[PDB]
RNA sequence: UUUUU
């Protein structure tokens, strides 16, 4: 049990000020600032603003919960400001690849020491400030990596993407493994479990942990709903906050009475002063679709096609002459001509900030993108268009919840430039009105740990010589909430008894049956000892954190990537990074579909001394998940093919396949020093002729923000 | 708790620092031409 | 029918 405790300290009618001591101290209040501040600001700061530069200015961890257009980064500036002022070095961390490079261009043109450190680039990387991605990080403190010796402070943005079953599990590695001498800063987005957070923190490593939260926004929003078929929007909710029932009701009733759309709306929209837009959609097909039946409509003035075209041109110069003639940039200047534009995960990338720097500037006035344009991604708009509500999230298809409504309308409003922000919401379908009611009255959601086990884990946890898997296990995020239950586990003294009693009484082992199968499995591969201890075949499976280590070793150590070509090894090592589902199975040939029946014998091999140790795994998703959809493709782009010739011959977006051959690229470059660890120089170098033929023309360009 | 990374170092290859890269200037390239933009 | 290192 956790021995933390809450002093709530209060607050001059701002935010809401709460700090985590550990058991048994003393809240010594805040102390004021000596000395000059570590950086002005043009403005005013807000309460919040100042709550957390005072917090800042002491020394301790602090944790903001706000919204996005509320000024939360200026604190990380001030922190960033203070540890340059005291000869530290800084960490900035965030999840997404483009993110960083956005907030390493924004980070260098105003403090011009800094460094960016990912998987694809690295610039400068002796600096008091690098920003780096968490994986770089994780890596960085499972090895040596002696950079964090000189480091007093570490910023992670958007914490709340400590909710992903799949890759949320590295960011409470990268917390557990930090040492107890660094100071944190939290940034967040409206959370109610903000405390839970904080006493966290403080039992993890010994120190207090603030509580900054508000619900202040500069500019007030306005909602609206548009029921199918009917002309003109109904105020559900405004700038007070009431839900004004009337008028929902209203449209509930002409939606159930009398039950081009989104043209009409976007032409209202339009003509009454509302530039920019952003339309969201949660199909890629359809954001297109409204982008072509918008084409017969211009907003853009004879001066901004000018600029457009000279933004334009230079950004596909660096592309050289033969990919400028793709079908894709002929296709999308017409409509940035216009004014109009999409942002998709199907699109070049190079297109893709190209159209972002163009709505930035303020040439793009209406924008049709998907759901991940406003979560991160630095520019907001005057009103937000939702065109439908349900959307397909990978297991199922499921209505947008009020955490994702919360994120996507408060894109809407801009600091001084207007008044207010309009949100429009479209109907179309039997609302039955219990939901619309919760998304424009709910809360977001809370965070919760989902912490899964994992191979690499285990790993590398056995190769350290004085930290244990159990030790990670205990002092995980999921551990640290299900023991707060006691509360109402013990509380059941007023049947029923049976089941309270069992259900509390139970729990010791929680993830721990997992574990010791993992590490069954794991001796009984060869990976470790009996006596637990990491042997050579295991200490390659630690430099590969991108596939599935195991197997890949396991090919290493028979004997199948040796006796192929260079060509036909790199097409094999692409069922590991392409992930998606195709409508079509290519035809392979005999050259090609040799190594890919290895490769299904080694998978049936691995699961089935995987499923006799207990573990549920069913082997037909496991063979199922390495999809060789893009073997031929990948042949052939490693034999001097061009783009243009071959993205024909699948019906995969391109922006698809450049993903998947950059993934590929970083695959190969841990194989490459995967392979230099049993001496192996027959295989070393054909990797790296492999990551050669590769980078050629368009899938590696230069970012525009880099 | 958490040890040192000495021990850490070992057993494992370091991190290096692949794919250096360095500004080529095309970002400030843009935005010198935009002068008159309506955000600014 | 989105997503991401
Ligand atoms: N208290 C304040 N008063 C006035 N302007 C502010 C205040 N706080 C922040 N700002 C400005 O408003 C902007 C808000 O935009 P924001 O989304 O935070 O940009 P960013 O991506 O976080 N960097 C900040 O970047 C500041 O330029």
């Amino acid at each position: 049990m956790p021995r933390v405790k809450v002093q709530s300290v209060e607050t001059v009618e701002g935010c809401t000020h709460e700090v985590a001591l550990p058991a048994e101290e003393d809240y010594l209040p805040l102390k004021p600032r000596v000395g000059k501040a570590a950086k002005e600001y043009p403005f005013i700061l807000d309460a919040f603003q100042r709550e957390a530069i005072q917090c800042v200015d002491n020394n301790q961890s602090v944790l903001v919960s706000a919204h996005t257009s509320a000024g939360k980064t200026v604190c990380a500036e001030y922190a960033i400001a203070l540890a340059l002022r005291e000869k530290q070095r800084v960490i900035f961390t965030s999840p997404i690849k483009a993110l960083s490079n956005q907030k390493y261009r924004e980070m260098y043109e105003e403090f011009q020491d800094v460094g960016l450190m990912t998987g694809d680039v690295t610039i400068n990387p002796t600096a008091s400030c690098l920003v780096m991605t968490t994986e770089i990080l994780r890596s960085m403190l499972y090895r040596g990596s002696e950079v964090m010796r000189e480091v007093a402070w570490v910023i992670f943005d958007e914490i709340h993407y400590m909710r992903d079953s799949e890759r949320g599990v590295v960011w409470e590695e990268t917390i557990i493994l930090l040492p107890d001498n660094v100071h944190y800063v939290f940034l967040s987005a409206t959370i109610p479990n903000a405390r839970q957070f904080a006493e966290w923190i403080c039992h993890l490593h010994k120190q207090p942990c603030h509580v900054i939260y508000t619900d202040y926004r500069p500019t007030p929003l306005q909602h609206y709903i548009f029921p199918a078929g009917g002309d003109g929007l109904h105020l559900v909710v405004d700038e007070n906050g009431d839900f004004r029932e009337d008028n929902f009701n209203t449209a509930m009733q002409v939606l159930r009475d009398a039950g081009s759309n989104v043209f009409k709306i976007v032409k209202m929209i339009m003509e009454r002063n509302f530039q920019p837009v952003i339309i969201f959609s949660f199909s890629k097909k359809d954001c297109e679709a409204y982008a072509l039946q918008m084409t017969k409509l211009d907003f853009n003035t004879d001066e901004e096609k000018k600029m457009v075209e000279e933004v334009f041109s230079n950004a596909i110069d660096c592309l050289s002459d033969e990919d400028k003639k793709l079908p894709q940039v002929e296709h999308v200047l017409p409509l940035l001509k216009r004014g109009i534009g999409i942002h998709h995960g199907g699109l070049l990338p190079i297109l893709k900030e190209t159209i972002e720097i163009l709505f930035s500037e303020g040439l793009i006035k209406a924008l049709f993108a998907t759901e991940t344009f406003a979560m991160g991604i630095n520019m907001p708009a005057r009103t937000v268009l939702f065109t439908n509500a349900r959307k397909f999230d990978g297991k199922d298809f499921r209505w947008i919840s009020s955490g994702e409504y919360i994120q996507m309308s408060g894109r809407a409003g801009r600091r001084g430039m207007d008044d207010r922000g309009i949100v429009i919401l479209m109907v179309d379908e039997k609302m039955s009105p219990t939901i619309g009611k919760q998304l424009l009255k709910g809360s977001a959601d809370p965070l919760n740990s989902a912490f899964h086990l994992t191979y690499n884990m285990v790993l590398n946890l056995l190769r350290v010589e004085e930290i244990n898997p159990e030790y990670m296990l205990e002092k995980s995020f999921y551990q640290f909430q299900h023991y707060r239950a006691i509360p109402g586990v013990v509380e059941k003294v007023k049947d029923i008894k049976s089941a309270k009693r069992e259900l509390k009484k139970a729990r010791t082992v929680l993830q721990m049956d997992e574990l010791k199968c993992r590490k069954r499995v794991l001796r009984r591969l060869g990976f470790a000892t009996s006596s637990d201890v990491i042997e050579m075949k295991g200490r390659v499976a630690c430099e590969i954190s991108s596939a599935d280590e195991l197997l890949l070793t396991e090919m290493m150590f028979n004997g199948l990537f040796n006796d192929l070509s260079a060509e036909q090894a790199t097409a094999l090592l692409s069922c590991f990074v392409f992930q998606e589902n195709s409508s079509e199975m290519p035809k392979l040939t005999e050259q090609l579909a040799g190594p890919l029946r290895q490769m299904q014998e080694c998978a049936k091999r691995i699961a089935k001394v995987s499923a006799e140790a207990k573990l549920e795994i069913d082997e037909e998703t496991y063979l199922s998940s390495f999809k060789p959809h893009l073997m031929d493709v990948v042949y052939t782009w490693a034999t001097g093919a061009t783009f243009a010739h071959i993205c024909k011959m699948t019906d995969v977006f391109e922006g698809s396949i450049i993903r998947c051959m950059r993934r590929l690229e970083e695959l190969l470059r841990q194989m490459c020093q995967a392979a230099k660890a049993i001496g192996n120089t027959e295989l070393e170098n054909k990797f790296a002729e492999g990551i050669t033929k590769i980078k050629r023309d368009i899938v590696f360009a230069a970012s525009l923000y880099l | 708790p958490i040890p040192d990374m000495s021990k850490f170092a070992t057993g494992i290859t370091p991190f290096e620092f692949e794919n250096m890269a360095e500004s080529t200037g095309m970002y400030l390239r843009i935005r010198s031409l935009l002068k008159n933009s309506p955000r600014n």
